[PDB]
């Protein structure tokens, strides 16, 4: 890349798109009468700062 | 409040006693100012990174 402007990463139009959707993902449909996965509370991405 | 309908003879009957307008000493640079000006930094620091995306795009999409 010939410019600092652009970010370091940056979906480049020299690479060529991707395709469209798919997605296979069959899980059970729950009966929703309950409550659900929760993280704690200090609980963050790895690197968030 | 002018815009690209607003005409200079307007401009130059309501705008013309400020002696901000007399600091331009030529009328046909007014005339231009006004032309131009026809026709908030951060944000600036995104546009300059758009405008490098779409220069890069023009160049990649010609090749």
């Amino acid at each position: 890349t010939e410019d600092p402007d652009l970010p370091a990463f940056y979906f480049d139009p020299l690479i060529n798109p991707i395709s469209h959707r798919h997605s296979v993902k069959s899980q059970e449909p729950l009966p929703d009468d309950d409550e659900e996965f929760e993280l704690p509370e200090f609980v963050e991405p790895f690197l968030k700062d | 409040h002018l815009d690209s309908q607003s005409r200079w003879s307007k401009v130059k009957d309501k705008v013309e006693s400020d002696p901000r307008y007399k600091a331009v000493d030529s009328s046909s640079m007014r005339e231009d100012l006004f032309k131009q000006y026809i026709e908030e930094k951060e944000l600036e620091r995104q546009a300059r990174i758009e405008a490098s995306l779409r220069e890069r795009e023009r160049e990649v999409q010609k090749a």
